[PDB]
């Protein structure tokens, strides 16, 4: 008899590409990819994941906390991974800010980029020795404190000239010292109050526009105040006010000082942020539901099965599948053969 | 593949070969018997399995947001960051596509090499009285129906079962 | 390659083999006849053609300018954008060179495998009276001049034409 | 006789690299690369390609159009691909600008980065209710309109205090509202006029330097005017003028307002640009002649043959060959063999 | 007898990964990687390597040289490779600067990014025709020149109003011309002096804060001076002074002018830097000891053996090994086999 | 490998084969003689050497600092530059790992192909009177001891030295 070597013949619906034979049908494949489906965001497995800056600060937005709004101070956990859930953060209390006249909205998003975030215990500037005659610190009904008394953003001091000091001044300069610990960035919050013509003179003895200038790390910023005719209060405490404040932040790298040149209405920095390390940040939404191998900006929380995935590529952190252009298959069978003429 | 095509190996296949990918056929008075070789099939499956593990070992860096670049204030920087992510995705994907292509290339081409190895298994069992044709076939002095072929695939066939001479182990 | 070198395959080549890359020579009283095998040459050419198509399938993203980054105002960003482009070019280029290298590696290496396949084609046609040496050669009982060799290359050679046995 | 398997022997001048045998000669290769030659730029096949912002604005530079120079208003076609043909865009008419004192030159290059570009039909600020007393709008002989009457950049309003209002002012603040449609960026053009002491007093009732400050998306810019002793007129209408203007632009993201703090001589924004989508931009030159698979910053328009190319790597868009360091070959033949003895 | 083909069997402690057989033991490997050890930095082999900007300016810091401190003028050699040894450059003499109020510290680091660095021989502004009345140039004991007479930073001119000109001025504007050669960047150094109320009145006839504004390539910067209550003198000559200066730089691309708007205390630019080409820059330390194939920010100078290295990836220039995640081996032997039965 | 495993090649190895990686064994009354084939071992070594040179030819661009981006002033840009360096390092590393993997795959896989080539060298020397089994072994009519086996490995073995027929050489 004649005994020969042979290869099977079976249903071969699967196709793979080869270098030397082009596309070929095969009896079986191992799929290397899946297309994920959109899910809720979640905690990253093996890593505590930051959402809100201060989780236990209820009825407080991240921007509220970052500005040091009264009643909005609390434990701020360190985190190696953070979720950016507000592309344009809003306030929900305290004195009315004209937010979009500065970069201030992104301040909490800047903070969450650090692993460790803490507020300083000391004031970075002494209101009692600050340039521009003698001051008293102002308070407001829009900012009730922890004993429910009238207060203000803990990051700032609303200084109002004493009765012997109700007069216009030349722009005076204050040096803002670095008071944070080794390796920490200092993020200094400051601004200026303004009002209509009548209130300006009562408070400051000057109803002309006031000018303000900051300098840090080669970056200079210049502002000129507005006297009356303000846009309406928004994202605030809800108590009617005739004035508005403008708020800004100033980043000071380790051992670096900043300066603020100012006139009337200045909000001097007090408590400053001290921050170190890096937190890994992606866009997501709240609340974080459950646990996942991987956080993905398009698909939210997902667990890893296949080594690769197809679909919408986006930023992702954790134990993630690697994005590929096409649904790759690994051949697990033989190239198609027509049945032999027996 | 190209080897079999040039060597005159049978280009067709055997639907009856269901227990495996590779094996033997027997042609005689019985008609045509077909048996799969499990050893050859297992070896092929194991190679593919190791290849799967190898492809699954790849680790690449996560792409996340810049910690310093703020929305609106740093949109120009953010556009460049977007481009960096996109090009990374593009480049690594094509690298993976190359790796998978070469894997499948190896897997498909190795078919004829299994046949060549199955020739060597067959030849030794058939003993010195069998005649090697060259196209993957052997001419035997004895009959070999399905019962015989099964013993070949299982590696239990002895030429002594027809009082023919054997290669001693 | 290394196989032929160890196996004792002829390391030289035949200028008379013009119709193909691979084939047969016959050595006897006629001198030396040479015939190219068209099937083996076609197979090699087709593999290379498919390999060309595979290499040509690669698509990568266009590199263009940033829409937001303005000249002079954003030169620092633009320097980095330039760097990103250069590194992309560098990396993909080196990936392509690797892909082409492995392709050429395959094509050159497959030569001895073609010779090994031509052995099987030759062996079956020559019949059981021919003796396989191992170095890619067979000793025949009959004479085979160019007219004969052409019939081998063409696959029409029969051993009965010399009253010699065939594989039935 | 002896019948053997064999390999041909032919002239083998071509060389390829291998992993295990180093470089080897071969009888034939398929070249995978070419070196392109510099050609004119062209239309990208299958894609409308933007050169000039406004094709129907004849005798108008892109910067002319972007500033709203009179006689230079028209349709700005959308385009997914745009050619940057001016690294430092120039004006060719209207009132003398001191260009290099701001970022204004790049304004049309900023615009072409968008797929869709349109000018607003309404004014973003009403000059008659604008802070700083009552105004009249100024015009100039340098800016003749479509009926050759005195005009001005349509993107701005040269506001001049009325005769009962010729007085210095403290810096006043105006909010520039977002007036564009969903998803569009608003690009606000504005500036300030200045002159010698005499004209300054006649026009504004103040000959001191005036100060101007803008704020948008966290970006603040501050300018101080110059009184007389100006640099010489360039890129303008050619009509002699004693004054100069400084012009700037302000990008406003969707739903975002900006502010301008100003004194005398202010050029208030009027018509603003509304822009959306992204256009793919590369450096090139005009005119676009014919059609091509690929636009390449060094080689201009080119069609794709070989899968790869050698030479000068640069930005390129369309159906392009991929750049490689070396002229790669695919082996199409056999390794060299000496003629058999 | 029976003759068979066989493979050796030996001790196989080395492991490599394969695609189809997983990890396997082998009789021998060729190591492809090493972990370098931290070493001193060195000159890049075949390439002049910049450390100090001015090698022949002894007891001069890079920032001293960049500001044109007296006695710190000299040849600044071109270099295609440069070492950044000061992340925050300091001065070591001359008049007390309030460094951190501007970006001025990074100026020498900016310069070293260019292949070619030279100081202009002519002044970019004539102090005798500069806006703001007639001037005399100030000098200081803090800045002794090469004959130990009182001097000042050669990049600037401390202009002080004449005794008949001690009066306040509105901010005046000066254009800073481009005076460099084809293709060169111009880096303009300028600033302003300030003092306590008493000296301000003596020197300038005004004790109010003075304001300064610069504009170049769309970049504007605004400063307001401080009157008295200065921080302590640091990084200066050590001679006690009541005043302080603030210093800034201004980059002017080829053919570009800049402007400076200023009042009293201005330090007008004089000699400017002209720079061209690119130098390859990495962080390192001084002195450069010996020669090396490769400069690595973590390992310093290292010579190349293996094609790859494992360890701390960082910026590196020259003939360097390529970083890999794991210690790769090339198989150089046979897969392990147990001894034959 | 898989070929030898299916073909029934000996899965063990020979400790006595010290002069080379590949060669021959002979089994008879003398016991078992072992000789390494130097040509086969050399060929493998040359391939590995060429593969080493090929891997060493790879050149990639240096990663250095941006010339324009200044510390503190341009920290946002500098963070992105760090990311670019990190991703370059990551990507090229995995590409190199793939190249080395494929190299080692080739080297290990080539073993059985060396054995198949050694069969052809052996077969021609043994002459037409020897019988090919298929598992890499040959049955000879003659004795072949260590002195004999060494002559096989050296390519000097002649079948006429046992009065057996030879393939006449060309
Ligand atoms: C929460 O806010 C309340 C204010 O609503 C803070 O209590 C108040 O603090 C001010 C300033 O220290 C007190 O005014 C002082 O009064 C004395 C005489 O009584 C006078 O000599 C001082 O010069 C100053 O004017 C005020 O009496 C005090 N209490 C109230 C009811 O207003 C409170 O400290 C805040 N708590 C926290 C935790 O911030
Ligand atoms: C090879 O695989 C392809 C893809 O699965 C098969 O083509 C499909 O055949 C089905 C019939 O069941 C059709 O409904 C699809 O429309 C086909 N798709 C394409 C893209 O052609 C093909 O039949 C397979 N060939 C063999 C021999 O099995
Ligand atoms: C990803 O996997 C985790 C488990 O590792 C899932 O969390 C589990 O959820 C089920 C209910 O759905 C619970 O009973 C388990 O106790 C959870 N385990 C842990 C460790 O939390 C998670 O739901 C998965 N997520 C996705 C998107 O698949
Ligand atoms: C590759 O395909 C083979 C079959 O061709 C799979 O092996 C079989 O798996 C089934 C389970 O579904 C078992 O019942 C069989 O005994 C296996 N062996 C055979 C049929 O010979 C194998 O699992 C596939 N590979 C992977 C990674 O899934
Ligand atoms: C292999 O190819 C190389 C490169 O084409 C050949 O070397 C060239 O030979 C020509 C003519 O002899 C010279 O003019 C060139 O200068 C050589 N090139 C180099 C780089 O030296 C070589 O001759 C070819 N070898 C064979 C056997 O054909
Ligand atoms: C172009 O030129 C002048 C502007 O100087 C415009 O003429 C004004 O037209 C309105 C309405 O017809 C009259 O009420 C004014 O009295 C005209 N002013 C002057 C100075 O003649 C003319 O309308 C402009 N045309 C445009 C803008 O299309
Ligand atoms: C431009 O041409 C003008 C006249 O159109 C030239 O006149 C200058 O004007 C200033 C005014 O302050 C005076 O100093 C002199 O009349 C001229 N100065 C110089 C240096 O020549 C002037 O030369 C040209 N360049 C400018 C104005 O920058
Ligand atoms: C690229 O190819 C196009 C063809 O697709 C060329 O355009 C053609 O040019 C010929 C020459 O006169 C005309 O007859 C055709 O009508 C043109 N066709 C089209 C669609 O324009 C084009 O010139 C080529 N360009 C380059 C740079 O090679
Ligand atoms: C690779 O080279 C071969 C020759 O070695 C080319 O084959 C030639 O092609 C022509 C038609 O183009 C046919 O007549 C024959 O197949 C060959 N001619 C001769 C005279 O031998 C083949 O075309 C090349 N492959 C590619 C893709 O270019
Ligand atoms: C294959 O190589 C591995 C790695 O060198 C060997 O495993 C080591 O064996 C030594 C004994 O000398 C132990 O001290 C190590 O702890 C082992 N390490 C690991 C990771 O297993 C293994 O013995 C080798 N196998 C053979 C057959 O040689
Ligand atoms: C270095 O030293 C002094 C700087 O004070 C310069 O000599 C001055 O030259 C003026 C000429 O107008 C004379 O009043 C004195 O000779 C010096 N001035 C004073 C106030 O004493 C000298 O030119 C400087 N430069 C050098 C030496 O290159
Ligand atoms: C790298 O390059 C060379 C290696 O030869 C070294 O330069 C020599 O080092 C010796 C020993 O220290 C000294 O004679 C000189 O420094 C050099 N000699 C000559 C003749 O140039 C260099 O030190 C090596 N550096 C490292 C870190 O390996
Ligand atoms: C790979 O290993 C082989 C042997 O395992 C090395 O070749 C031997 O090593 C040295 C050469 O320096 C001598 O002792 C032997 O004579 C060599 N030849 C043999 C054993 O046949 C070879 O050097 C290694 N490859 C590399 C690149 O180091
Ligand atoms: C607030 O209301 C006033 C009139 O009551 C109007 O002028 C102004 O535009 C409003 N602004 C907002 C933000 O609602
Ligand atoms: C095959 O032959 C053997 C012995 O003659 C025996 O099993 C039977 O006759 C045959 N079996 C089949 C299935 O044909
Ligand atoms: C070869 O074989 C036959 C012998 O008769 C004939 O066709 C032919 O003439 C012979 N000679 C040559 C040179 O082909
Ligand atoms: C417009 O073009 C004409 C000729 O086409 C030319 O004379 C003129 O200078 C151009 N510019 C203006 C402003 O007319
Ligand atoms: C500043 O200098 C004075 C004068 O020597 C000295 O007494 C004081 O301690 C210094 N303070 C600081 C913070 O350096
Ligand atoms: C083989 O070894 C034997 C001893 O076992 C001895 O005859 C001689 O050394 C070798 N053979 C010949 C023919 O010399």
């Amino acid at each position: 008899d004649r005994i020969c070597t042979g290869i099977t013949s079976s249903n071969s619906p699967h196709v793979v590409k080869t270098a030397t034979q082009g596309e070929v049908n095969v009896t079986g494949v191992i799929p290397l990819t899946t297309t994920p489906t959109r899910s809720h965001f979640a905690n990253l497995k093996g890593t505590q994941t930051r959402g809100k800056l201060c989780p236990n600060c209820f009825n407080c937005t991240d921007l509220d906390v970052a500005l040091g709004r009264p009643k909005c101070m609390g434990n701020i956990p360190s985190a190696k991974v953070s979720i950016l859930h507000e592309v344009k953060p809003v306030t929900s209390g305290c004195y009315p800010i004209m937010h979009d006249r500065t970069k201030i909205r992104q301040l909490p998003n800047l903070l969450r980029g650090y692993e460790n975030i803490r507020l300083s215990t000391s004031n970075v500037i002494n209101t009692e020795t600050a340039p521009g005659g003698p001051y008293k610190v102002g308070t407001s009904g829009s900012c009730p404190n922890v004993t429910n008394g009238n207060g203000f953003f803990n990051t700032m001091a609303w200084v109002i000239p004493k009765d012997n000091n109700k007069i216009a001044i030349n722009p005076v300069t204050v040096e803002v010292p670095y008071i944070c610990s080794e390796g920490e960035d200092q993020i200094t919050v400051w601004g200026f109050h303004s009002d209509d013509k009548t209130q300006m003179e009562r408070l400051y003895g000057d109803s002309n526009p006031q000018k303000f200038t900051s300098s840090a790390n080669g970056v200079t910023t210049h502002y000129v105040s507005q006297i009356g005719g303000f846009p309406n209060q928004t994202e605030d405490e809800g108590l009617k006010q005739s004035g508005r404040i403008v708020v800004d932040y100033m980043v000071q790298k380790p051992g670096k000082t900043g300066t603020i040149v100012y006139q009337r209405g200045i909000l001097l920095p007090q408590k400053v942020w001290c921050a170190s390390g890096r937190s890994k940040v992606i866009k997501g939404s709240l609340p974080l539901i459950g646990e996942a191998d991987c956080l993905h900006e398009k698909y939210g929380g997902l667990n890893k099965s296949k080594p690769y995935y197809t679909g919408e590529h986006a930023k992702a952190i954790g134990n993630c599948p690697i994005w590929v252009k096409t649904p790759l298959k690994l051949a697990n069978g033989t190239k198609y053969r027509p049945p032999a003429k027996l | 593949g190209f080897f079999g095509a040039i060597a005159g190996f049978l280009e067709g296949g055997w639907e009856g070969m269901i227990a495996g990918w590779h094996g033997y056929t027997s042609h005689g008075a019985h008609g045509v018997a077909v048996a799969a070789d499990l050893k050859s099939t297992q070896e092929a499956i194991n190679k593919i399995t190791k290849n799967l593990n190898s492809l699954s070992e790849l680790e690449v860096k996560n792409l996340q947001r810049l910690s310093g670049a703020m929305n609106e204030l740093h949109d120009e920087i953010l556009e460049l960051d977007e481009k960096v992510d996109d090009l990374r995705a593009d480049t690594i994907s094509s690298q993976i596509e190359l790796a998978v292509l070469l894997s499948n290339e190896g897997i498909i081409n190795s078919e004829d090499e299994h046949l060549l190895a199955l020739e060597r298994k067959l030849k030794k069992m058939l003993g010195p009285s069998a005649v090697e044709i060259g196209n993957g076939c052997f001419e035997t002095k004895h009959k070999c129906n399905q019962t015989c072929l099964d013993r070949i695939a299982a590696g239990t066939f002895n030429a002594g079962d027809f009082s023919l001479p054997t290669f001693d182990s």
